[PDB]
């Protein structure tokens, strides 16, 4: 998994999946666009990073 | 980003790490050191160098 | 596990801290907690002051109870129930877990 | 009457004891005591009980630097590169060093008498970040530190009991990330 | 995670600005104490204000702090600062008019580190700290799109403390009239640089601010993407009260076009 | 100090005992590991822990029907002052009425409900009769 505060950090470039959170709060397209809570990483498509 | 950069790996373990992604450690490695030795009481050699 | 479960407790109000203290008990003793004593440590005075907009230009001092508990047995269920089971307001339940 | 000043080498990666070791030795090859006072590498050690390291840990000053009481003499200065790993004087330019000033020994050496005084467990907490319990009675449960002791060392942490959020005292053993 | 005094300092904005809601239906108890031309400080600033510094003091009993009512609280540390508006567009807040909001900011070494302003109206919650962004509610903050001056919207707020500069102003508001689409003026330099922050309106400028104001701001829109900068470029904007922000290439085309119209004493 | 104040040293133990209903030996147990009292006469420990047997009842039975309100709603921390209070006469007789009562009235003042000695004093006056030859 991507270190936090690191070179491939999700929290500060993208989610590693597509509208997959990474702590694993969302899997939905529905819930598009909101960070997580527990990783802190937006849930969008995986294009951002 | 992150996605220019790829850290893609191998059969096992074996990742192959771009010359960015080194570079960017040392970099980065350098810049961490030197901060933590401003706020401990920077003797001025040390810090020039 | 971890002895030194000890929960104090200071109020101005008397009749609710002993509600709150007799159902604590309740829990420690029936959750398998070896509960020890209340043991109500001397009322003390406690300043006030009417900080509201005043009269043009009412209790000071008040006896705070406090009943200082301890219960040495967490169980599962022991957490469970007390994080549960909710206490009145006007308490202060500064605790202790050593 | 040669008062021997204090200069600094770099050292490598981590070769920095014994680097010091060498240094020593030579001095001892070359009987040169008198030209070499003191080879000085402070450190620190940062001492928790749990959580991976335990009982102790050694973090130093500054690494990549080794700090020496040599007096400044072209005999001494190969007599420091004539050994295994280290780069040059860091100073100003080379082969004419620039030793370090008085102040800088003073204050390093009241640095050395904090460090060594109190053992300081680093990785410290500050108030208002939030943090789980590993701990038996408070298990994997979450709150925030509203206050962080060090003596005392029993984390006053606001967390969610019985409703009302309280403060609780539980010990650093027990705390999760952060 | 999270950030701790960011965590600390929400915490603050959360009573605070359930406070002033709890205050904001007995319009009977809150009058206009006016302190200087047209800033009034009402009894409610006085008592969030207090709250807020509670609430700050467990946590920091050492941090100096700044508030435009009781000046400068000093702390034993003070190297690190705590700068409040209890309150932002207090004439908002006597008329009723349910736009304004709470600012706390709180500045490490003289740069801004952490940033938060709560409307409790809309309930929105503009979050911000350097090094991982800005959030509103959970949503990231990237600011407008907009790259022209076109279908472009300018919140701005006038000085109406500092009229003397009123014709000056003006006269650059005519100017941006002609290459603008349109304009908001809300009356809280707070909420208007959050929405600056959520791209709500394409930019932002204003004359005449205090320190205690744009602090909780230019840390949110800077790490919103956004850029600030005083009436030239330069950065004794902390000191002029001149600030212009907005995505970089409308902030580069709002100074190309202000910097002729604007009148030297500002400069 | 020691001798009679023993009695407010270890009321504690008589409210904690009201509210544990354990076993009153491992009462005073948990008391004395507590703390070490030392204003207390450990033959006054001995008697507070004494203070278990029945007549307890028969002693607030003593007052069963000189009662101003009902026993339950008298506060614990009332119920064991006054319940020794009289486990000194009822059943223990250590001293008359006068010492006896200026004990039951001086030593509850740290631990009453802000009024309490106006009523334990306006009840006590069964404190007469129980010692007659007072
Ligand atoms: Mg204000
Ligand atoms: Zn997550």
């Amino acid at each position: 998994k991507p270190e936090r505060d690191g070179l491939f950090c999700a929290r500060i470039f993208g989610p590693v999946k597509d509208y997959e959170c990474l702590c694993g709060k969302y899997k939905r397209l529905k819930h598009r666009g909101v960070i997580c809570e527990k990783c802190g990483v937006e849930v969008t498509q995986t294009k951002v990073r | 980003p992150p996605d220019l950069r790829p850290l893609v790996p191998l059969d096992g373990g074996r990742f192959a790490t771009s010359d960015l992604n080194d570079l960017y450690r040392r970099v980065i490695n350098r810049n961490n050191r030197l901060k933590r030795l401003l706020d401990l009481a920077a003797p001025d050699i040390i810090v020039r160098n | 596990q971890n002895q030194r479960i000890r929960i104090r407790l200071k109020a101005f109000d008397h009749r609710l801290i002993d509600q709150a203290t007799a159902e604590i008990v309740e829990t420690a003793k029936r959750t398998g907690a070896q509960v020890r004593g209340p043991i109500p440590l001397p009322t003390r005075k406690e300043r006030f002051t009417v900080l509201i907009s005043p009269h043009v230009n009412d209790q000071y001092e008040i006896r705070t109870h406090l009943r200082l508990v301890d219960i040495v047995e967490p169980t599962e269920k022991t957490v469970d129930a007390l994080m549960r089971l909710d206490l009145a307001a006007g308490v202060d339940v500064q605790i202790s877990l050593g | 009457a040669p008062k021997k000043r204090w200069y600094v080498v770099q050292a490598f990666s981590g070769f920095e004891g014994r680097v010091a070791t060498s240094l020593r030795e030579h001095i001892k090859l070359h009987n040169m005591e008198d030209l070499f006072g003191e080879v000085m590498v402070p450190t620190e050690e940062v001492v928790e009980i749990r959580g991976g390291q335990r009982r102790k840990s050694e973090r130093k000053f500054f690494p990549g630097y080794v700090l020496v009481q040599m007096v400044m003499n072209d005999a001494s200065w190969h007599l420091v590169r004539s050994v295994p790993r280290v780069m040059g004087f860091i100073g100003g330019t080379s082969d004419r060093p620039a030793p370090i000033s008085d102040k800088e020994v003073d204050a390093i050496m009241n640095r050395l008498q904090q460090v060594g005084d109190k053992p300081r467990p680093k990785t410290l907490f500050e108030p208002g970040e939030m943090v789980r319990v590993n701990d038996g009675p408070f298990a994997d449960f979450n709150g925030v530190v509203e206050e962080v002791d060090y003596e005392k060392s029993r984390l006053k942490v606001s967390v969610s009991i019985f409703g009302r959020a309280t403060p609780v005292e539980l010990d650093f053993s027990q705390v999760e990330k952060a | 995670a999270m950030h701790p005094m960011l965590n600390i300092a929400v915490r603050a904005a959360r009573k605070a600005g359930n406070l002033i809601a709890k205050n904001y239906e007995t319009p009977d108890a809150v009058e206009a104490s006016q302190k200087g031309s047209n800033d009034f400080v009402t009894n409610v600033d006085k008592a969030a204000e207090a709250v807020i510094i509670d609430t700050i003091r467990k946590s920091y009993p050492q941090h100096t702090i700044i508030t435009e009512e009781s000046g400068e609280l000093e702390g034993t540390d003070q190297d690190v600062q705590w700068v409040i508006d209890p309150l932002d567009g207090t004439t908002n807040f006597i008329k009723r008019l349910p736009h304004f909001a709470v600012s706390i900011a709180v500045r490490i070494k003289g740069r801004t580190e952490v940033a938060v302003v709560y409307d409790p109206m809309r309930n929105e919650l503009f979050t911000a700290t350097r090094g991982q962004g800005a959030q509103l509610n959970g949503y990231r903050l990237r600011g407008s799109t907009a790259r022209d001056l076109d279908g472009t919207i300018l919140a701005t707020g006038f000085p109406f403390k500092a009229k003397q500069y009123a014709t000056t102003y003006i006269n650059i508001v005519g100017k941006l009239f002609n290459e603008c689409a349109d304009f908001r003026r809300t009356g809280s330099a707070a909420l208007d640089l959050a929405y600056v922050a959520a791209g709500r309106v394409d930019g932002f400028f204003e004359i005449g601010l205090r320190p205690w104001d744009f602090a909780a701001g230019e840390l949110l829109v800077r790490e919103a993407g956004g850029i600030v900068s005083d009436f030239t470029g330069g950065h004794n904007y902390m000191l002029t009260g001149n600030i212009v922000a907005g995505n970089p290439r409308v902030v580069k085309a709002m100074l190309a076009n202000m910097r002729d119209e604007l009148s030297d004493a500002l400069k | 100090a020691a001798r009679r104040r023993a009695r407010e040293c270890a009321v504690q133990a008589l409210y904690s005992w009201q509210l544990s209903q354990n076993d009153i030996a491992d009462v005073e147990y948990q008391f004395l590991a507590e703390q070490d009292v030392k204003d207390v006469d450990v033959l006054y420990f001995r008697e507070l822990l004494a203070g278990v047997a029945t007549n307890t009842a028969y002693l607030d039975g003593l007052m069963k029907p000189y009662l101003s309100r009902l026993l339950e709603e008298l506060g614990q921390v009332e119920k064991a002052v006054l319940r020794i209070a009289l486990y000194e006469l009822s059943k223990r007789s250590d001293v008359p009425y006068k010492v006896a009562i200026n004990e039951a009235i001086e030593l509850a003042k740290s631990f009453g409900a802000e009024d309490s000695h106006k009523f334990v004093n306006g009840v006590l006056d069964k404190a007469a009769p129980v010692i007659r030859p007072n």
